RNA sequence: AUUUGUGGGUGGUGGUGCAUGUGUGCCCUUGUUCUGGCGCGCGCUACAC
């Protein structure tokens, strides 16, 4: 899913 | 008669193999007349029940079937009764690869000059034959035409060769399904079918490009389409646009004896 | 997949191989060599399996252009695979040899539904209305049988048995008739059944 | 010629666990990972190099010997390799005080280091750490040494400056066709490599000028992706 | 920035008189000429600046104004022919000025008047098709912009025009002029987004074969029998002379008149000209992009060598079959690989 | 050569997804708020 | 040797970070924007959380800095960040290994717009004048890394390069957004890998490639 | 006897820099309002086709 999008925030 | 035989005709009759030999002389028939090449269509439903009724013969079944695949078909009116017949005679199991790639790429030359109703009753026709077969897989992709990175000098110059001397093997002359080395032919016309004039049947030829996810879709649907049906269809549709005025200007509609239609005047 | 079993056991599988991505139409064992299996898939290409080892095939069989549905084993021969194909040939494999390549082929010109040894040196091959039995050491058909109006499924050859005919063959067709052959009397007809609707297999005991 | 596979629709490869004993895999380690957890007066808190100089000055172990950030960045790389996408990729993470992490390919390592530092603390708490989509464990600490958890047939090299400089892609192609591959990576700012002198073959080199730890993660997952192909 | 959008549509980014009956009651005390200046008139006192709600009154003049320049064209025009065309530029010049502002109820009325063109149609075949319906389909190919993908104006005239190219049988000359008219039409539509459109092949093989085959003896070659044409009558004489110059233009005028009239040798060569210079622009454009144009071009290879094996003297088939057989040596024909998927991660 | 046999992988039977696999008893089992029994039940009914 | 931008001729590897995020807000304290620190700052600003993303930027620096191409001498980097700000690196600096440094450092030169060594004889990092095709040596050719241009290999299209001409290589250090950032600049676009990268992977890879290609190893 | 229609302009109650108020660059945009803010540890029990 992700693509170097980052870890998402709280 | 030859219409309604095989719904009204047929299961009314105490015995129905007194219509056999009628329904085969209709089938065989190939007269002058323009108007005689529909009667093969309208008879082989009729014929196909007493086939399927009573264990009965009707010789060179496929090959006949090969004959009838024709430019007429995509045009005869016919052609969705038929559809629904060829449904079930090339789910068979017991058929070759050879055979199921004839059908495949007569069916595509036939889309190349063909009504939208016709591409659109086909389209899953192939489809489905494909996900049949998968051996039919190589009329879309061939893997020995693709150039990757990871391949040497050599292999490339032996892969030029190979384009420069491909020549087409299918047969459209050939009577005979089998000995037609479709299987050995690709199928470009569904790939030009891709750049077709109606936004539809563009993403419909699209799905051969996209990866064979789904099973088969569900012909019926499909088969009942027509240019009326279009028309009302785009019609009564759920999105409303825009409509976009062409910035270009245009001096006259038309050629006098910056025009618009050259070659025509008022 | 190709799944081994038990034969009077369903709950215990001894083995389970990988043969192919296409489906497996044919799984035999060897007759002769009781370690070998062959399976024949619509990769076109038939694999005889060690049932020791079986990761890799042992051996690898091609040259059939369209989807062998039936293989046979020659009696006398244990070196020797007869695979019948859509395509109408008949390929006789020498397993010692490379075996990519048949030693020979035979032109049965319809597509074979079933390929059968009746003898050393005679084999039936059923495709089409008729069934051509052929010599192998001549390389050519000693007889041909069109008695049936539909394509004939499958044969079967039985030897010996308590019965005034020495030999018979049974020949299965779509068109619901299962008919009786006499291989010592040029091949003949004997006797015949009739069945409700298309006799895909025919067995005797 | 040959026939075509059924399908052709492409499918996500197997990922690899240490259940998996057989497949033929690349496997990095980053060894000597300064990752030790501390209680603060209360916080617990991942130790420093540039946050906890007075924390360490104070339990007499040297500020260089606290990076965590080499241990990060080594994880980025790797995690965001072709090979590791191609799922052909292990890591495990080998601390200097004896703990040994498995790291599960389809984890995302957060790409900031405060966030990492707390999913370590975290993790060197509670033992492992699941995803939010599903409860899978994909970080998880497990049992030493690395012997018992590596693949059967495995050949074990040390990324060292003082052995001699291979070619990795050659190396990659001499080895065998079932056997994995595993490289032990200091992840420290200065030490030698007596780290995994228990357990390798031998010591190898990539370049002869000196590499940072990511560098020679980086330089060895591209030997190993031209050689087998992945791209 | 309008190329730019039209390239993303391309690609598939998504008093005044209030009746016609009206305008024709002011029409009639005006005079032919008078007609642009009277529109002109009531645009000016019908401006919204004068008065409220006076836009809804000028959208239905838009919408007259486009039904009275389609029964003018309706209309005959043979007396007044220069004064006629004068008009209608003029008008049609208006018409794009007021449909900048007020496309919307224009719309609606061409979606509804492409209908009633579908319903008269299915009613009475080609009699109920008429020049105000050709003049309208080449006044949308203005007002709209044809190289998008779904146009709500557009895609349903490009629908009508291929099934008017497919369905109607070609047995007279205004006939098969009307379907000439269309291809250019249809041609025009796709000069810029030059997409495939398999009715326009199939009318040109079924008019090259009708206008082949020989009229006396009323039977086709032999090898053309999969192509069913619609009367064998029509034909072309060897007697006639190509190398005489002939005007390729058509006047819609002719149209109606030619059916009444005998048909001449020079004037259906006319016709024939336009609809092989139709296919020259047709294959320049569409067909040697497509990846199929191998499998496009047979028939009509072998209709254009049975014109150069017929008559000599008529170069159009020499020049088309040149540069067809250059394309085709050019171009490379390799087997499709379409399902070459990137691999998921 | 015709023989023609006289699937559907996911059957949407009473607002439930069962699989084609199973067996008729497994997948009304597997439909919920029924038991081994009753499935067995409304199978030979 | 050190290769500097007045050097014309020298067959070189120019690797161009853009669309960084490199950003100075004064708070005085002047503190480098990134997203965990200013949650609520960014907010407030009204652009883009996502955006703010130095972190990308700095692996990259260390990568390509670390790199045995640098050991070398054969790379130069380049950073343009968002705001049109061009940065030019020298190959012997080494960025500070740990972000909160290197955030630190980052303040000090995009506020006196120069970072002097403690030999003061050139500059560590500099600030120059757009655009690049200046400071870029003459005979060079510039592609974009991007996802749907066609893959290629590394090594073969160095080898394919000509003997006197650079190569430049335009990164994206932006986190989302297309890749239009250079395509006016760029002489074509190049794929390395069929999976998505990460810039830090891209610049790796393209290094590596090129020091096979150039044997430097 | 205002108010709607049809339109449509539009930057600073700006900041900052330089030369010194003044004059020109650069940069960003392109307000009133009340209230709240326990460890250790022995057993035992679950969780493995």
């Amino acid at each position: 899913t992700d693509r170097f999008k980052g870890d998402d925030d709280i | 008669i030859l219409l309604i035989l095989h719904k009204r005709i047929i299961p009314h009759f105490h015995t129905p193999t007194k219509l056999m030999d009628f329904l085969t002389d209709s089938y065989n028939l190939q007269s002058s007349n323009k108007n005689a090449g529909v009667v093969p269509i309208l008879a082989l439903n009729g014929l196909f029940e007493l086939m399927k009724r009573f264990n009965l013969e009707y010789p060179n079944f496929y090959m006949k079937l090969y004959q009838i695949i024709n430019p007429d078909l995509m045009h005869v009116k016919y052609r969705a009764r038929f559809f629904r017949l060829m449904d079930v005679f090339l789910s068979s199991t017991h058929l070759s690869a050879h055979l199921v790639a004839s059908f495949i790429k007569k069916l595509a030359r036939l889309t190349l000059e063909s009504p939208p109703s016709a591409i659109v009753t086909v389209i899953p026709f192939i489809y489905n034959l494909i996900r049949k077969h998968p051996n039919c897989m190589i009329m879309l992709h061939n893997p020995a035409f693709i150039s990757n990175p990871f391949q040497t000098p050599d292999q490339v110059a032996n892969l030029k060769t190979l384009k420069e001397n491909y020549v087409d093997p299918f047969d459209v002359h050939e009577s005979d399904p089998e000995l037609t080395h479709a299987l050995d032919s690709s199928l470009w016309e569904l790939a030009s079918l891709m750049e077709h004039y109606h936004p539809n049947v563009a993403t419909l030829a699209k799905i051969f490009a996209q990866p064979f996810k789904k099973l088969s879709y569900n012909m019926e649907d499909f088969l009942d389409w027509n240019y009326d049906s279009l028309l009302n269809a785009e019609s009564s549709r759920k999105l409303k646009t825009l409509p976009t005025l062409e910035f270009e200007a245009f001096t006259n509609v038309f050629d006098n004896e910056n025009v618009y239609l050259p070659g025509v005047a008022w | 997949l190709v799944s081994v079993y038990d034969s009077y056991n369903p709950r215990t599988i001894l083995l389970s191989i990988n043969a192919s991505t296409h489906p497996t139409h044919v799984t035999k064992f060897h007759t002769q060599d009781n370690k070998i299996l062959a399976t024949a898939s619509d990769d076109r290409v038939t694999r005889l399996w060690d049932i020791s080892n079986a990761y890799e095939p042992q051996l690898e069989l091609t040259g059939a252009t369209d989807y062998v549905r039936t293989l046979s084993f020659i009696p006398a021969a244990p070196h020797l695979v007869a695979t019948g194909s859509y395509d109408g040939l008949i390929r006789l494999y020498d397993t010692r040899s490379s075996g990519s390549t048949p030693i020979y082929s035979l032109n049965h010109d319809q597509p074979v539904e079933n390929v059968i040894a009746v003898s050393p040196t005679q084999i039936v091959s059923c495709g089409g209305n008729n069934f051509k039995v052929w010599d192998l050491t001549s390389n050519k058909k000693l007889y041909e049988r069109g008695n049936f109006n539909k394509a004939v499924t499958c044969l079967d050859y039985v030897e010996n048995f308590d019965s005034p005919m020495q030999s018979a063959l049974i020949a299965s067709s779509l068109d619901g008739h299962v008919k009786v052959f006499d291989p010592l009397d040029n091949f003949q007809v004997k006797f015949g059944w009739k069945f409700s609707g298309p006799v895909l297999s025919c067995a005797v005991s | 010629q040959k026939a075509l596979p059924a399908s052709l629709v492409p499918q996500a490869p197997p990922v690899l666990t240490s259940k998996d004993k057989i497949t033929k895999r690349m496997i990095v380690v980053l060894a000597m990972a300064s990752l030790e957890t501390h209680k603060i007066s209360d916080k617990y808190v991942l130790l420093n190099c540039d946050d906890h100089q007075g924390l360490l000055k104070k339990m007499g172990r040297d500020i260089s010997e606290a990076r965590p950030d080499i241990t990060h960045q080594c994880l980025l790389t790797l995690l965001d390799s072709p090979i590791n996408k191609a799922g052909k990729l292990q890591v495990y993470i080998q601390t200097s005080r004896g703990i040994l992490i498995e790291v599960n390919p389809t984890v995302r390592i957060p790409r900031t280091f405060k966030r990492f530092s707390g999913l370590m603390v975290q993790l060197l708490h509670k033992l492992s750490i699941r995803s939010v989509n599903s409860e899978e464990k994909l970080l998880k600490v497990i049992k030493n040494p690395i012997t018992d958890h590596l693949p059967t047939k495995c050949r074990k090299v040390t990324l060292s400056f003082d052995a001699p400089v291979i070619r990795v892609q050659d190396y990659i192609e001499k080895l065998d066709d079932d056997e994995s591959i595993c490289v032990f990576v200091g992840a420290m700012a200065r030490g030698k490599d007596n780290f995994a002198d228990e357990y390798v073959d031998e010591k190898v080199g990539l370049s002869n000028y000196p590499l940072s730890a990511s560098v020679a993660c980086s330089k060895f997952c591209h030997g190993a992706e031209d050689a087998w192909n992945i791209l | 920035e309008l190329e730019q959008q039209r390239l993303d549509r391309m690609n598939g980014m998504i008093s005044c008189p209030r009746t016609h009956d009206a305008l024709l009651d002011q029409v009639k005390k005006l005079d032919l000429d008078d007609h642009p200046k009277i529109v002109k008139n009531i645009i000016k006192a019908y401006q919204p600046k004068l008065a409220e709600g006076n836009k809804e009154k000028l959208g239905k003049f838009t919408a007259v104004l486009l039904r009275h320049i389609i029964f003018l064209s309706n209309q005959n025009y043979l007396k007044n022919v220069q004064s006629f065309k004068r008009t209608q530029n003029a008008l049609i010049s208006i018409l794009k000025s007021l449909s900048e502002k007020y496309n919307r109820e224009l719309s609606e009325e061409c979606r509804d008047y492409i209908n009633e063109m579908q319903a008269r149609y299915k009613k009475n075949h080609f009699d109920a098709l008429s020049n105000g319906d050709l003049v309208f389909f080449s006044i949308i190919g203005i007002l709209f912009s044809t190289s998008d993908q779904y146009h709500l104006v557009i895609t349903p005239a490009l629908i009508l025009m291929s099934q008017f190219l497919e369905q109607i049988k070609f047995n007279s000359l205004k006939r098969i002029a009307f379907g000439a008219v269309l291809v250019r039409i249809v041609s025009q539509y796709q000069r810029i987004s030059k997409r495939y459109i398999p009715e326009v092949v199939y009318f040109f093989q079924k008019i090259l074969l009708t206008f082949i085959v020989e009229k006396e003896n009323q039977e086709k070659p032999l090898d053309f029998e999969n192509i069913r044409l619609d009367s064998y009558e029509l034909g072309l004489p060897l007697d006639v002379d190509f190398t005489k110059k002939r005007s390729t233009i058509i006047p819609l005028h002719t149209l109606s008149t030619m059916d009444t009239e005998a048909h001449p040798v020079d004037q259906c060569v006319s016709v024939l000209l336009n609809v092989m210079e139709s296919l020259d622009a047709t294959i320049s454009t569409v067909w040697k992009s497509l990846p199929a144009f191998n499998e496009i071009i047979l028939p009509i290879q072998q209709l254009l060598s049975a014109y150069t094996s017929k008559y000599s003297d008529f170069e159009k088939p020499r020049n088309i079959l040149n540069k067809v057989e250059k394309l085709t040596k050019f171009t490379e024909h390799i087997p499709l690989a379409l399902q070459n998927h990137k691999p998921v991660s | 050569s015709l023989v023609v046999q006289e699937f559907q992988h996911i059957l949407r039977l009473l607002n439930t997804n069962v699989d084609g696999n199973i067996k008729i008893v497994y997948a009304l089992t597997t439909i919920k708020g029924v038991g081994r029994r009753y499935s067995n039940l409304v199978c030979k009914k």
